């Protein structure tokens, strides 16, 4: 599951260039557009009827900031992702009732968003490192389900 | 694609199940909740206590849908049309969970059909449940 | 099922790929081998490292198959009939890997098509690659 | 996975009643019948033309026995499955080139075979314990892939 020192440096280097608020809104929005059954958790967010209605939805954007904010904080703890995300794992299970498969879907969408943003800079080895990261985060968020 | 041989195997096996179908549906749900606890995230509004009448009632609904699918195995997309609508537009269960329930249905059948659960029938039942799952997720996006 | 808009989106995006189809196929394969090392189990006879002649050659084949699928988007089960035969009876790649390659194709397209890879087009391409994958595994059993 | 003391007890108790030879042959056989693309690894086993030919194949039966035998040994290391299967993990990756998804397919077939044999005795809690085991073994066998 773990990254080489070169991969950790690659992850940190790229993330320094990431506008977390913006990428968060983009990633959550694309999740709800590409996999629209994931809208089941966001009835209170209002209009989700078109791609533009989703991507520009202020509540989607706001929640995307929150989600990727927590993701970003976790990048400082790649050696202990399960510990880092334990309380959020418990919350998503016990209070929010979110199938952890959703974390895997979000991870893949985030990778696509990073590719879209960075272009050729998102090289195959950099992707590989980020695939390790999103798998690790999704597994950590799933770990305390019961 | 369900072969003519698959359809005969499924009809015979479910025929043997008979009026035990609702019971086996409930057992499959219980096995699923225990073996794959993430599936419980779709039932926070349920009473999930041991022997839950609400789970048993849901088991009967799932079983009745499967019984109807067997009876219309030549035309399952049409027979399951209303149910597929509900899954796509309301329930919105992630597709990965259909494989979990299918597996638990297979385990339930295996535990109750010592003679009928041959390797060939096992194969046919797995294809059938996968086919039902495909129909139920066919309108998701 | 692919909607009218899906088919418009897929044709436009793949058209923009144009002469780069083979290049992008090979890149997607490389991304897959690096991101998902288990997929390398299907190519023990290949050089899989960057600049591989074998990966470049296979990338061209994959891309050309996708181009054909786009050209016959309303009849993919028949247009890809020989290829689905080969996958079912010879290659026998486990179905899980098709999602991995599909993902890496999306990443490749996103990295090369800044203007074209909108959320709607992203959605359509994902559906398209899932549909192709379904066809290629449709004769497995 | 982390098994509870109660589940560790249930696993060991049921396995003490298992004919590993028969169950192994049955498990590998049904894998090849139910998921016939898995036959791709066993061309040298000879006749796999029909279900009866698969189930009754001596090399299929023999290999199933060997595989379940290693599985059986792994049950003595439930708190360190990754450690004990590390050698076999590398072997299946580098020498045999086996997609680890196959380990998961075999695990589920094994659970079906156990249910078929034990009937009512294969209770939902017993199944849940064995699902942890087969997932743990599959994950352990996949862990050293590269
Ligand atoms: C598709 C559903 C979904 C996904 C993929 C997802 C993925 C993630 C990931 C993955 C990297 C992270 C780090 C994360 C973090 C958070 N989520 Ni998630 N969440 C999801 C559904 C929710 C919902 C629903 C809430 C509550 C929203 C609300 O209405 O308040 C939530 C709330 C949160 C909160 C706020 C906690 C609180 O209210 O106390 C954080 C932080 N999250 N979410
Ligand atoms: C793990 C989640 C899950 C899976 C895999 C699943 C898979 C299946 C399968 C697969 C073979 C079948 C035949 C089936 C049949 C049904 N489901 Ni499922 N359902 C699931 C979670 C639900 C939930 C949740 C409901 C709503 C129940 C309620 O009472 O609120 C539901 C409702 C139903 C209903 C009731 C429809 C109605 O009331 O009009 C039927 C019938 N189903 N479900
Ligand atoms: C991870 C494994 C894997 C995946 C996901 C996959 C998915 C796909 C997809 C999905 C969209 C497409 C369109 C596709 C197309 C092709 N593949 Ni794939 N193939 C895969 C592993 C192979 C292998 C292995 C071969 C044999 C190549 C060789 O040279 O031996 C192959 C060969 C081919 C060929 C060459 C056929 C011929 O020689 O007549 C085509 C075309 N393919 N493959
Ligand atoms: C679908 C393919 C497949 C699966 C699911 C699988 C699952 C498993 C599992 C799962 C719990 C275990 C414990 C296991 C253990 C073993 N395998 Ni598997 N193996 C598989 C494909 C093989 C093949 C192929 C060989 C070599 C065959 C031979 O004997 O030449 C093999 C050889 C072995 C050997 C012999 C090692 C040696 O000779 O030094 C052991 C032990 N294994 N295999």
């Amino acid at each position: 599951v773990h990254l080489t020192p070169e991969e950790k440096s690659a992850v940190t280097a790229l993330w320094g260039k990431v506008n977390v608020d913006e990428v968060g809104g983009e990633a959550l929005g694309r999740l709800l557009v590409v996999y629209p059954w994931t809208q089941r958790f966001f009835e209170s967010f209002g209009d989700l009827s078109t791609p533009d209605a989703v991507m520009g939805n202020p509540k989607v954007k706001a929640h995307g900031k929150k989600v990727l904010g927590a993701f970003s904080d976790g990048l400082a703890h790649l050696d202990n992702l399960k510990g880092t995300f334990a309380t959020l794992s418990e919350l998503h299970c016990d209070k929010l009732h979110v199938d952890p498969e959703n974390f895997r879907l979000l991870g893949n969408v985030l990778v696509c968003v990073l590719a879209h943003h960075f272009g050729k800079e998102f090289t195959p080895p950099v992707q590989a490192a980020y695939q390790k990261v999103v798998a690790g985060v999704a597994n950590a968020l799933a770990h305390k389900y019961h | 694609v369900l072969s003519p041989a698959d359809k005969t195997n499924v009809k015979a096996a479910w025929g043997k199940v008979g009026a035990h179908a609702g019971e086996y549906g409930a057992e499959a749900l219980e096995r699923m909740f225990l073996s794959f606890p993430t599936t419980k995230t779709y039932f926070p509004h349920f009473d999930l206590s041991h022997g839950s009448a609400q789970v048993k009632g849901h088991g009967k609904k799932v079983a009745d849908a499967l019984t109807n699918a067997v009876a219309h195995v030549d035309d399952m997309p049409n027979a399951l049309s209303a149910l597929s609508d509900l899954h796509a537009h309301k329930l919105r269960v992630d597709p990965v969970n259909f494989k979990l329930l299918s597996h638990c249905l297979l385990v339930t059948l295996a535990a109750h059909l010592p003679a009928e659960f041959t390797p060939a029938v096992h194969a046919s039942l797995d294809k059938f449940l996968a086919s039902v799952s495909t129909v139920l997720t066919s309108k998701y996006r």
